[PDB]
């Protein structure tokens, strides 16, 4: 839940393009270098919105608790045997939900 | 992140339904189900460990 | 009184020719011949303290400095009487500068840190390691004149980058960027120690599960 | 069948059809360089980088330019490119600079 | 070179209308990326186009 409130508001700031720019920001050991359309968005995400920096680190810290706590809950559901008869496609769904889990936080940190 | 919404509700409708498991005790059985309601007591207690997440 | 360097030629027969040799001519076993080299690689190499070295491995590691009070400048000069190599820079007082190597663009020195240095090093200057032993050091406590003759003397394993490859702007720029970069705040909270995603997860794994799983405990009956 | 095929049909392409120019002719691109010859015998120097965007980001180099041991990048040049003024020469520098098979070390 | 050029009070007849920008000689003509920038943000400001009548 917290990382659907987080990214709604992190979308309205962010330009996913792969264009050349030179930076000409507010962060000056990184004045005139040539960088992407995506990294400068990032970088007025961090310098130049009240409060952008706190809300990505919280985006950040939540995908981590995420995979933790489903690694976690898959530990309980194994040992306490809680998968058999009546449960196997709740065991599936599971699975299927862990995989997308990772594959979803590895396309967002690139 | 809608492929992910979709199965969380599944997963969550089907621990619903199919009531949840527990572990053997004094009078528990393989036909009743022991513990509190959700009326006064398990919908704080889930909103307060939620609130204790956030923070 | 730079006709002195009988001092200099009395120190070295007595702390360097057991692995050097008498007349710097590299002990067949341990040490390098040392003639060719300048002011510059000793005072690097005896600055920081890596020289006299005992038994001698994969990597002489940094020590404590055992000569000052002007005898590594009386070492460098009986170094450099026997060859040619590079010279350490001087102010125009005599000492050696300090303030003076620090340019003043940060952007071209980052540029050139990430391309030529922080291969081995890292983005901002923490260690790395290299194969069998041997490993890259950190940068913090490094002044401006060891950098600079670090890059220019080029040390065990280390590239020698001289000035026809690396102007005398790139080295200050370079020079410049490092002490910036080892000097700067983390703005964003406590930095995990300058590396990637490994203390991150060790840093949830071992402060946030535990809330959590202690939370846990707390509110829920165990039976 | 049909529906499915139209769908994922947009997507698909050949990684061998010839599209780059070359001196045999034209070549797929998993083959091509840009170290690669372009009219049988043109000059293709080692320009290395400088950092900074006045007129030069990469320039020539003549083998007193290093010791016994140092090492360097580098990438090809083709004077035809010229310094990073237009927009022209500036496109073809930036497209230089990003080639996932250009650089080279020099030891 | 030229995306704008200076003008004249005889390049025009007695019913003509032309679209006009500012122009500034120290924007210098489309060749360098520098000037390049300054001419694209002058031909998109919601306030520069005037009519010569
Ligand atoms: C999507 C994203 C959503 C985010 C995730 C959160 C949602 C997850 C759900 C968690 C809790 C579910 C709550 C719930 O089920 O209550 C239903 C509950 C039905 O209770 P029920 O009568 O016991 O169940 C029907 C049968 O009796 C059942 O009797 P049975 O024991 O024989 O069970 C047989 C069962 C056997 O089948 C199954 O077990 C499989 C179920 C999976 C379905 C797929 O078949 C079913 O009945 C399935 C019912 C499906 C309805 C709920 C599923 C919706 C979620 C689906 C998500 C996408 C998929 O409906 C309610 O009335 C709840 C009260 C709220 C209404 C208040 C209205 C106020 C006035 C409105 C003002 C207008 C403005
Ligand atoms: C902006 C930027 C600076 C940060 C924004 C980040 C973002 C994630 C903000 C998060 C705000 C979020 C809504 C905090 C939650 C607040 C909580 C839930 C207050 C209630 C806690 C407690 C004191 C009240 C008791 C809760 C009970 C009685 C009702 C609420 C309740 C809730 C909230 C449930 O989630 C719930 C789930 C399942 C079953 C039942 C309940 C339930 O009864
Ligand atoms: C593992 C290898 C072998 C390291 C062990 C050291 C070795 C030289 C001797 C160990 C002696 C041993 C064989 C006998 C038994 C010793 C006894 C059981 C207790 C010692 C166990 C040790 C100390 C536990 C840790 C071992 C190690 C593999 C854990 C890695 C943890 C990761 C790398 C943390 C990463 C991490 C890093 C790298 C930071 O710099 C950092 C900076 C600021 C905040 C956080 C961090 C952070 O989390
Ligand atoms: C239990 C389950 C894995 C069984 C599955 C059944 C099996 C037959 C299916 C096939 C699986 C295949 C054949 C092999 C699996 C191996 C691997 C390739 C699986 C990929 C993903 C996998 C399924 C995830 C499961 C991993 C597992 C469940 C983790 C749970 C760990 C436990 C239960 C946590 C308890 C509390 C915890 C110890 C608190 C203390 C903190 C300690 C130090 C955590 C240790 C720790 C961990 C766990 C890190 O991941 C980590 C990452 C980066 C830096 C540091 C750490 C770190 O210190
Ligand atoms: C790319 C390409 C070139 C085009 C892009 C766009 C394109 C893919 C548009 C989508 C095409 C796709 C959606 C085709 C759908 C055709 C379907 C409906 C064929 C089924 C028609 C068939 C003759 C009727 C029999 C099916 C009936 C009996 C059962 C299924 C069934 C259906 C289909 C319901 O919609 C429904 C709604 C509410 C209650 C119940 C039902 C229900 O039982
Ligand atoms: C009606 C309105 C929306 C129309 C808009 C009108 C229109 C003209 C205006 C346009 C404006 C548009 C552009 C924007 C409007 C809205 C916009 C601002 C939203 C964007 C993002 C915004 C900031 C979000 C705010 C909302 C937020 C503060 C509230 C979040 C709190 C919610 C989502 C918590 C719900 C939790 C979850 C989904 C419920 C699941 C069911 C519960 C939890 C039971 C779960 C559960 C189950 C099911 C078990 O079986 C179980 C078994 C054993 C142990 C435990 C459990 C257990 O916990
Ligand atoms: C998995 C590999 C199987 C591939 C089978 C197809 C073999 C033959 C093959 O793939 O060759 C293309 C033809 O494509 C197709 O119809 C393939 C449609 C088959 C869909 C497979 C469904 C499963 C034409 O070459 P190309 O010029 O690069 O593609 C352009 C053109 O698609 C078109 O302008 C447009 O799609 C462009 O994007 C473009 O790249
Ligand atoms: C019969 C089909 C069954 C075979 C299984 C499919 C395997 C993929 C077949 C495949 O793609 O292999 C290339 C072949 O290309 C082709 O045009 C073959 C025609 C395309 C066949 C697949 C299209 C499916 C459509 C028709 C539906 C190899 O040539 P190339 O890709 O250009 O790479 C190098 C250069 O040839 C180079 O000149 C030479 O010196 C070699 O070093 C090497 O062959
Ligand atoms: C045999 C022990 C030993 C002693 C004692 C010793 N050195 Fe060294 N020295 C070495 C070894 C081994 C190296 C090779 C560099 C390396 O591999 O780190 C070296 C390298 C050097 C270098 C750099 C060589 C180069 O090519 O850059 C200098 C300069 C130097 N020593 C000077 C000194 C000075 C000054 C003293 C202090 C009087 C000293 N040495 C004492 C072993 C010793
Ligand atoms: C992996 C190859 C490598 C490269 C490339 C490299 N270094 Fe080093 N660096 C080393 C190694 C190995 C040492 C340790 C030498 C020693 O201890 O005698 C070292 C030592 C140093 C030191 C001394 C650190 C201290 O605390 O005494 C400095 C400063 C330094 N390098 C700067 C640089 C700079 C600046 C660059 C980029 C121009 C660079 N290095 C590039 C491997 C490298
Ligand atoms: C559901 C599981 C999700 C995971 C595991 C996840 C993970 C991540 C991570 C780790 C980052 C890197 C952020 C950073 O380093 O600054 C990221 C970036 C981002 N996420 Fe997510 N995310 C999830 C869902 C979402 C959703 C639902 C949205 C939007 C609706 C979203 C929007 C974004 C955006 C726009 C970025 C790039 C912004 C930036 O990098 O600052 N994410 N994601």
């Amino acid at each position: 839940v917290v990382l659907l409130i987080t990214g709604v508001y992190l979308t309205l700031f962010f330009d996913p393009s792969m264009v050349d720019v030179t930076y000409n920001g507010v962060y000056q050991p990184l004045r005139g270098v040539e960088m992407s359309r995506a990294y400068q968005s990032a970088l007025d995400i961090s310098f130049e919105v009240r409060g952008g920096l706190f809300v990505r680190q919280i985006h950040h810290w939540a995908a981590l608790m995420f995979a933790a706590a489903i690694m976690v809950h898959l530990a309980r559901i194994f040992f306490t045997g809680a998968f058999r008869r009546p449960r196997e496609t709740n065991w599936v769904i599971g699975s299927l939900l862990l995989i997308l889990a990772m594959f979803e936080g590895y396309f967002g940190y690139s | 992140p809608g492929i992910i919404l979709a199965l969380i509700g599944l997963h969550l409708a089907l621990v619903w339904f199919q009531k949840h498991t527990q572990f053997p005790g004094p009078g528990r059985t393989e036909h009743n189900v022991v513990g509190v309601r959700v009326m006064p007591v398990f919908a704080f207690k889930s909103g307060a460990f939620f609130a204790a997440i956030v923070g | 009184s730079s006709a002195l360097l009988r001092t200099g030629k009395q120190l070295f027969d007595t702390s360097c020719v057991s692995c050097h040799g008498a007349n710097l001519q590299g002990v067949p076993d341990h040490g390098p011949s040392l003639i060719g080299v300048g002011e510059a690689a000793v005072y690097f190499q005896v600055s920081t303290g890596r020289m006299p070295a005992m038994r001698g491995e994969a990597q002489a590691p940094r020590k404590d400095p055992i000569f000052d009070e002007a005898q590594i400048d009386a070492i460098g000069a009986y170094v450099q009487a026997n060859g040619g190599g590079p010279t350490v820079v001087r102010n125009p007082d005599g000492s050696i500068a300090t303030q003076s190597l620090r340019g003043n663009d940060l952007g071209r020195g980052g540029d050139l840190f990430r391309l030529n240095c922080a291969s081995c090093h890292n983005f901002t200057g923490k260690g790395g390691a290299l194969s069998s032993g041997k490993y890259a050091p950190d940068l913090a406590p490094a002044n401006e004149q060891q950098i600079l003759t670090a890059m220019l003397t080029g040390p065990q394993n280390m590239p020698k980058f001289s000035n026809r490859q690396l102007s005398f702007e790139a080295k200050k720029d370079i020079i410049a960027y490092v002490k910036v970069a080892t000097e700067a705040r983390q703005p964003g909270g406590y930095l995990l120690g300058g590396f990637g995603p490994a203390p991150e997860g060790m840093a949830m794994w071992i402060i946030g599960m535990v809330a959590a799983i202690g939370l846990a405990l707390w509110i829920g009956a165990r039976s | 069948l049909g529906t499915l095929v139209a769908f994922a049909g947009g997507l698909i392409k050949n990684p061998w059809k010839p599209v780059v120019p070359t001196a045999e002719g034209k070549k797929a691109v998993l083959w091509t360089s840009g170290w690669t010859p372009r009219y049988q015998g043109e000059t293709i120097y080692l320009a290395r980088a400088t950092g900074t965007e006045d007129g030069p980001p990469f320039i020539k180099m003549r083998p007193e330019d290093m010791d016994a041991g140092g090492m360097e990048t580098v990438f090809p040049w083709r004077e035809s490119d010229g310094d990073g003024t237009t927009v022209e020469s500036h496109h073809k520098l930036q497209e230089i600079a990003m080639g996932i098979r250009n650089p080279v070390m020099l030891i």
